[PDB]
C-alpha cells in the first residue's frame, strides 16, 4: 500500500522533470499546482 | 543545429495546442472573472507570449553551430533555414487568426473589446511578412 | 544474388534494420519537462542576476570590467541550467586499465553538481560498457606489453621533429608497409591522431570551386576538414539513397552557383558505421552511384575497422565489395587496436601527393614507437602471422556476442536502433529526467554505460549507448542483462508496441 | 450562448469586413509554393 | 524546361578533374632521410653516424634513464591507449595530476591538456573569436596559429613584425570605427594574437609595452610560448619570467609537451574563468581520444626534473649563446635569430632568383656535411597556401648535450662548405 503508493510519487516526479530540481524549487511547483485544482473546484461549485 | 529543426518534431503541433487549451482553463478558474474578459486574457496572453518568444529573443540557447552566424536573427527568422512557406510557419500563421475569431465571437462583438484584440492581432502578424524578413525598425534590438 | 535494387546495388546477404518511431503519449510528456525545466531556468537566472549569491562562478578581473564581456548570458543557457543538473555522470575518472572490468573513483558534490569532491574510495569491479573495446585489446598483460616494452627502452617516449625534417624512423616506413597489406591497397600514410587525419587532409584534396556532399550525421573532424578545405557543402539525409542521387543531379545540370560552371570535382564523405545512431551505411547503392555520375568517395571507418568482417577488414569486406572502388579509406587505430593514431589508404598517386602536401607531414610531430609497436604487433594478431588462433577466436566471439544481447533486448520490450550487425546498441529513453536516473541506477548496480542528451541529438530523442566487446564473457552479458530488466521495470522504459516473440 | 448569435446579427458592418478579409488571407496563403529568399 | 533528354545529355558529357594533380616536376622534397634508431644525441641518417643538430629536444630527456623508468612503470599498470574520449570514461587519475601539476609550475589557476600539440591552439583560438570579432596577429606567426585564425571566422588585420608602431597605428583606426557606429562596437571583442620567441624568425616579442596597448585599447593577449617554454627565464617559466611581468596580465598561455618535455600534447593554462570554457568547446578535446597514460607519466617526470634543477637553463643559454658568435664571417650565409634562443636560421645572403635555385643551393650544404659528421635539416613549408612565406633557411639548434668542442667542430665545418658552393 505505501511502498506501493511511494512508487507512483516517485513516476510523477520523472514526468515532470521535477526529479532534478533543488528542493525549495519543488515546493514552489507543488504549492502552484495545488492552487490552481483548489481554485477550480470552488469556481466549480458556484458556478453549478 | 536541431533548433530550427524542432518545430517538426513528432507531436509538437499537437503539444502546442494543448498548451493554450490549458492556458484558458486556469483562467476560466479564477472565482469572479466574467466570460469575455476571460477570452480577452487568453488571447492577449497568447499573443504576448509568442511576440516574445518568436520575436524578440535572438540566437540559440545553446553553442551556435557556425561561428555565431545565427546571433542576430529571431526565431521566426531562422526557422527551417528561412525558406518561406513551410508547413510549421503555414500553422503558427493560422493558428492566431482561428484564435481571434472566437474570441470575438465570445464577447458578442463588444465595442470595447475589438480595439484590444485587433491590435494584438495585428501585432503578431504584421512580423511574420516575407517583406519584414531581417528588417529592424529604427533600432529596437538590432544588437 | 540476394536482392537487387533499382540503382545496381547488388546485396549478397539480406540487410535490415529498425528504427520505430516515438509513441504520441511518450513524445507529448517530453515537452513538460523541458517546459518546466526552462521556466525554471528563467527563473533562476533573474534571481541569480542580483540576490543569489552565487559565489562560486569566476569572474573577470577586477581591472578589466571596462573590456566588452568575454561570453554571452544567453549563450550557454543550458549548459547552466539544464546539462549542469545531470553532468554528475559525465567525466568519471578511472583507475585501472579500461576493460569489461574498471575501477572507478568514487566522488560526491555538496552544492548540487558545481564543484566535486572525491572521497578517497575506489569501486572495484565495475562492468564496463562505454568504452571502445571491440576485439579486447586493451589490456596490461599479454604479448603486445613486451613488444612495446622493449620498443620503449631502446628508443623514447617521443620523436622531437617532423617527418619532412629529421623525424622519420624506420618504424614508420614498417608500419605503413603493413596497413597497405591489411587492407589490400596499394600504399597507405599513418598521421597520429584520428581527430587531426579529417582536419588536415581534406583540404589538400579539394579547394575552391568543388563540391562536397556530406552525409547528414558525420563526425566532428569531417565537417571541420570540409569547412577548412574551402568548397561548397551541401547535406543530405541520413542514409537516403533518394536524397544523395537527387542532388548529384543538380549539382551537375546547374553547375556552380552563381557563374553556372561546371564543377571541378565532387567528393562524397560517408562513414562505415555511425556511433549514436548504430547503423551500416549502404556501399552498394553508394558506389552505384559514385560510378555513373563520376564522383569520388571517402570512407571513414573508424568504427567498423576490425569490429565487422569475417576476418575484421572493415565494411568492404563485410559486403564483398571490391577495395580498390574507394578512392580514399581513412581509418583510425584507437578504437579496435587499443592504441592511437589514423591512417589512410589508396591508390600509390594519392599517397605520393599527400606525403608533401599535407599539413601534418610537414607542421606537425610524428607517432610514438612504443604506441606504433603495439600496433604492429596487435594487427599481427588478427592477421594469423604470429603462429596463433587468437584472431579467429576474437572476431568471432564479438559477433556471437553482438547477435546474443541485441535479441534479449528485443524481446524485453525495448526500443532499440539500427541495424542487426552493429555492435554499438543505443537504447531509447525519451524523458530528460530519466537521462540522470538511468545513469545513477545502473552505477548503483555496478554497471557503467553513457548517456547523450539535447545538443547531441535531436529533441526527443535521448538515449544511452551500450558499446559491445568481444572481451564480455556469457556471464557477464547475463549479469548485465539482468540488472537493466529491472531497472528499465523501474523506469518503465520498455516502448516498444511490437514486443518481439521469443 | 443563444445571445451570441442575436449579437452576430447586430454586429457592426465593419468588423465582418476585417472578419472576411482575414478568411480570405488564410485562403491565399494556404495555396502558396515555398520559394526560398535568395 | 529542361526535359529529361536534355538533363541525360548533359549528365553524360560532363568530366571531373582527376583527385590529385599529376607531377608537373620533380619536387624538391619526397626524400625523407631515414633514420636508423632513436634521434638521440649521436644518430644513424640515411646509413651514416653523424651528430645531430636538427631535433627540437633543448633539455635532452629523450634518453633519460629517469624519465624511461617513470614511463614503464605507468605502462605495466594501465596499458598502451586510452578507449575513451576524455568523456566517457577517457579520463584517468593521472591526467587530472599532471593538469594540476602543470598549473603549479605555472604559478597559473589551471590548465587543460591535449593529445596532439598542432590541435591544441587550432582549438583554442576558435572557441573565444566569433563571426565579428577583431583580430590583430603578428606577420611571423606559425601555421597553426595562421589555421585556427582560418577556424573562426573573424576579421583578421595583421601588422609588421615586431614594430609597436604599426600595431598602435592599427589600433588607432579601429577606435575611429567605433565613433562611427557606438552601438556596435559595444558587442565586438578584440583580441592579440602574439606567440613569444617566433620559431619563423627566431625573435623574441616585447611584451613590457604590449601590455600597455592592452590597458589603453581594451584588447585581450593571447600569447603562444611553445618555443620559450622550458628555456627562457632564470626558472624556464617562459618569456613572463625573462622579462619581469606578472602572469595575470596575459588572459591564456598555450604550449606543447613536444620540445623541452619530449613528449606528445599540448596544453593551455591560465584563469579558472577563461579555461572552463573550452572544456565543452574545443573540437580537439571533445571529439577526441585523450592522452595515453604512457606519454603524460613521461611528462610528469621530466617536469619533477626541471623543478629539482634549476641550473640547467643557465648552461642552456651560455652554449646556445656560444655557437651563434662562431657562426658571423661566413661569406653568402647571414644568422637570421636572437642571441638567446636555441633555434635560430641562416639564410642566403644575395639571392639567386627563383624560389628553386635557393633551395637547391642549400640541399647543396646540407648533403655535404652529412659527408662529415653534423646532421642538420632546412625549413620546409606549404609554399602555396601560407600567408607570409618565409625565405629558404636551414635550421640550427642547440641542446645541452653537445659539449663545446663539438660546437667548435660543427661551426668550423659548416664554414668551409659555405665557402666552397656559394663562391
Amino acid at each position: 500500500a505505501w511502498k506501493q503508493m511511494s512508487w507512483f510519487y516517485y513516476q510523477y516526479l520523472l514526468v515532470t522533470a521535477l526529479y532534478m530540481l533543488e528542493p525549495w524549487e519543488r515546493t514552489v511547483f507543488n504549492s502552484m499546482l495545488v492552487s490552481i485544482v483548489g481554485m477550480a473546484l470552488y469556481t466549480g461549485y458556484v458556478f453549478m | 543545429n536541431p533548433n530550427t529543426r524542432v518545430m517538426n518534431s513528432r507531436g509538437i503541433w499537437l503539444s502546442y495546442v494543448l498548451a493554450i487549451g490549458l492556458l484558458h482553463i486556469v483562467l476560466l478558474s479564477i472565482p469572479f472573472v466574467s466570460v469575455p474578459v476571460v477570452w480577452t486574457l487568453t488571447n492577449l496572453i497568447h499573443n504576448m507570449g509568442m511576440y516574445i518568444f518568436l520575436h524578440t529573443v535572438k540566437g540559440t540557447p545553446f553553442e551556435t553551430p557556425d561561428q555565431g552566424k545565427a546571433r542576430l536573427l529571431t526565431h521566426w527568422e531562422q526557422m527551417d533555414y528561412g525558406v518561406q512557406f513551410t508547413a510549421s510557419r503555414k500553422f503558427l500563421t493560422i493558428t492566431p487568426i482561428v484564435l481571434y475569431f472566437l474570441t470575438s465571437f465570445y464577447t458578442k462583438y463588444d465595442q470595447i473589446h475589438f480595439v484590444l484584440n485587433t491590435v494584438s492581432l495585428m501585432s503578431v502578424l504584421i512580423p511574420k511578412l516575407p517583406q519584414l524578413h531581417g528588417v529592424r525598425i529604427f533600432g529596437i534590438n538590432k544588437y | 544474388i540476394h536482392h537487387v535494387t533499382q540503382n545496381g546495388g547488388l546485396y549478397k546477404r539480406p540487410f535490415n534494420e529498425a528504427f520505430e518511431e516515438t509513441p504520441m503519449l511518450v513524445a507529448v510528456l517530453t515537452y513538460v519537462g523541458y517546459g518546466v525545466l526552462t521556466l525554471f531556468g528563467y527563473l533562476r537566472d533573474f534571481l541569480r542576476y542580483w540576490r543569489i549569491e552565487k559565489c562560486h562562478h569566476a569572474t573577470e578581473r577586477e581591472e578589466q570590467k571596462d573590456f566588452v564581456s568575454l561570453y554571452q548570458d544567453f549563450e550557454n543557457f543550458y549548459t547552466r541550467n539544464l546539462y549542469m543538473r545531470i553532468r554528475d555522470n559525465w567525466n568519471r575518472p578511472i583507475c585501472s586499465v579500461p576493460g569489461a572490468r574498471v575501477d572507478i573513483m568514487e566522488r560526491q558534490s555538496h552544492d548540487y553538481n558545481w564543484s566535486f569532491k572525491y572521497t578517497g574510495n575506489i569501486i572495484k569491479g565495475v562492468i564496463n560498457m562505454g568504452s571502445y573495446n571491440y576485439l579486447g585489446f586493451a589490456r596490461n598483460t599479454g604479448s603486445c606489453q613486451e613488444a612495446a616494452a622493449k620498443v620503449l627502452e631502446e628508443y623514447g617516449a617521443g620523436v622531437c621533429s617532423t617527418r619532412q625534417e629529421i623525424g622519420n624512423l624506420d618504424k614508420h616506413e614498417e608500419l605503413e608497409e603493413l596497413v597497405a597489406r591489411f587492407l589490400g591497397v596499394e600504399a597507405a600514410m599513418a598521421y597520429g591522431m584520428g581527430f587531426a587525419t579529417n582536419s588536415m587532409n581534406i583540404p589538400a584534396l579539394v579547394g575552391k570551386g568543388c563540391l562536397i556532399l556530406s552525409d547528414e550525421l558525420n563526425h566532428a573532424s569531417l565537417v571541420l576538414g570540409a569547412r577548412l578545405s574551402g568548397a561548397t557543402i551541401r547535406i543530405f539525409k541520413h542514409n537516403n539513397m533518394q536524397s544523395l542521387e537527387k542532388l548529384l543531379k543538380d549539382a551537375i545540370v546547374y553547375g556552380q552557383p552563381r557563374t553556372r560552371r561546371p564543377w571541378k570535382k565532387i567528393l562524397i564523405l560517408v562513414e562505415g558505421i555511425y556511433s549514436m545512431e548504430g547503423s551500416i551505411v549502404r556501399l552498394p547503392e553508394v558506389i552505384a552511384l559514385k560510378k555513373k555520375y563520376k564522383a569520388y568517395l571517402y570512407l571513414d571507418e573508424a568504427h567498423s575497422i576490425g569490429a565487422l568482417g569475417p576476418t575484421g577488414r572493415g565494411v568492404v569486406e563485410y559486403f564483398g565489395l571490391d577495395p580498390e572502388d574507394v578512392d580514399v579509406m581513412m581509418g583510425t587505430f584507437t578504437k579496435s587496436f587499443g592504441a592511437s593514431g589514423g591512417y589512410i589508404g589508396g591508390k600509390k598517386e594519392l599517397i605520393d601527393y599527400l606525403r608533401t602536401h599535407s599539413h601534418s607531414a610537414v607542421y606537425a610531430t610524428s607517432l610514438s614507437p612504443p604506441v606504433v609497436e603495439q600496433i604492429i604487433t596487435s594487427m599481427k594478431c588478427i592477421m594469423g602471422q604470429d603462429g596463433t588462433s587468437l584472431g579467429k577466436e576474437c572476431v568471432q566471439q564479438l559477433a556471437e556476442n553482438t547477435r546474443y544481447f541485441r535479441r534479449r533486448l528485443k524481446e524485453m520490450g525495448f526500443i532499440i536502433y539500427g541495424n542487426e550487425d552493429s555492435p554499438v546498441v543505443p537504447l531509447m529513453l525519451y524523458m530528460p529526467a530519466k537521462i540522470g536516473a538511468f545513469g545513477r541506477e545502473m552505477l548503483k548496480r555496478n554497471i557503467g554505460v553513457v548517456v547523450v542528451g539535447f545538443p547531441a541529438t535531436p529533441i526527443i530523442e535521448s538515449r544511452a549507448r551500450f558499446c559491445l566487446s568481444a572481451a564480455h564473457t556469457k556471464e557477464i552479458l547475463d549479469t548485465a542483462l539482468k540488472e537493466i530488466d529491472e531497472v528499465g521495470d523501474l523506469l518503465q522504459l520498455k516502448y516498444s508496441r511490437h514486443r518481439l516473440v521469443p | 450562448l443563444v445571445e451570441m448569435v442575436q449579437a452576430l446579427y447586430e454586429a457592426p458592418a465593419y468588423h465582418l469586413i476585417l472578419e472576411g478579409i482575414l478568411i480570405l488571407w488564410i485562403i491565399r496563403l494556404l495555396f502558396s509554393k515555398t520559394y526560398k529568399l535568395q | 524546361d529542361l526535359t529529361v533528354k536534355e538533363k541525360e545529355e548533359l549528365i553524360e558529357e560532363w568530366q571531373p578533374e582527376p583527385l590529385v594533380p599529376p607531377v608537373p616536376k620533380d619536387h624538391p622534397a619526397l626524400n625523407y632521410n631515414i633514420v636508423s634508431g632513436p634521434p638521440s644525441h649521436k644518430t644513424v641518417v640515411n646509413g651514416k653516424e653523424c651528430i645531430n643538430f636538427a631535433s627540437f629536444n633543448f633539455l635532452g630527456l629523450l634518453d633519460n634513464p629517469r624519465v624511461k623508468a617513470a614511463a614503464l612503470a605507468s605502462l605495466k599498470k594501465y596499458g598502451v591507449g586510452t578507449c575513451g574520449p576524455r568523456g566517457f570514461y577517457g579520463t584517468f587519475d593521472v591526467h587530472l595530476d599532471l593538469e594540476d601539476r602543470l598549473a603549479k609550475f605555472m604559478k597559473t589557476e589551471e590548465a587543460i591538456i591535449y593529445s596532439y600539440g598542432f590541435a591544441t591552439i587550432a582549438s583554442a583560438i576558435p572557441a573565444y573569436s566569433k563571426r565579428g570579432d577583431i583580430v590583430f596577429v603578428d606577420r611571423a606567426a606559425c601555421f597553426a596559429i595562421q589555421k585556427g585564425l582560418q577556424a573562426s571566422r573573424s576579421d583578421i588585420k595583421l601588422f609588421k613584425h615586431n614594430d609597436m608602431a604599426d600595431l598602435e597605428r592599427l589600433l588607432k583606426e579601429q577606435e575611429i570605427e567605433d565613433q562611427k557606429n557606438p552601438r556596435k562596437a559595444r558587442v565586438t571583442r578584440r583580441f592579440i594574437v602574439v606567440e613569444g620567441l617566433y620559431m619563423n624568425t627566431g625573435t623574441i616579442c616585447p611584451l613590457p609595452e604590449l601590455v600597455k596597448l592592452k590597458y589603453k585599447y581594451k584588447a585581450r593577449i593571447f600569447l603562444e610560448e611553445s618555443l620559450s617554454f622550458g628555456v627562457l627565464g632564470e626558472h624556464g617559466r617562459g618569456v613572463t619570467e625573462h622579462y619581469g611581468i606578472n602572469i595575470d596580465d596575459i588572459d591564456l598561455i598555450s604550449a606543447n609537451m613536444e620540445n623541452a618535455l619530449a613528449s606528445i600534447g599540448g596544453f593551455c593554462c591560465g584563469r579558472s574563468f577563461v579555461i572552463d570554457h573550452q572544456r565543452l568547446s574545443g573540437q580537439g578535446y571533445c571529439f577526441s581520444a585523450s592522452l595515453p597514460p604512457l606519454l603524460a607519466a613521461a611528462a610528469i617526470e621530466a617536469l619533477n626534473i626541471m623543478e629539482e634543477n634549476p641550473g640547467i637553463f643557465a648552461v642552456l643559454k651560455e652554449k646556445c649563446g656560444q655557437i651563434h658568435k662562431a657562426l658571423q664571417g661566413i661569406s653568402g650565409l647571414k644568422v637570421v635569430g636572437e642571441s638567446l634562443s636555441p633555434a635560430f636560421h641562416l639564410q642566403l645572403e644575395e639571392s639567386t632568383g627563383s624560389r628553386e635555385q635557393d633551395v637547391r643551393l642549400l640541399q647543396e650544404i646540407v648533403d655535404q656535411c652529412m659527408n662529415r659528421s653534423i646532421a642538420l635539416t632546412q625549413a620546409r613549408y606549404l609554399e602555396k597556401e601560407e600567408k607570409c612565406l618565409p625565405p629558404p633557411s636551414i635550421r640550427v639548434v642547440v641542446t645541452v648535450e653537445q659539449t663545446e668542442e663539438e660546437l667548435e667542430r660543427a661551426a668550423s665545418t659548416i664554414k668551409e662548405v659555405a665557402q666552397a658552393v656559394l663562391l
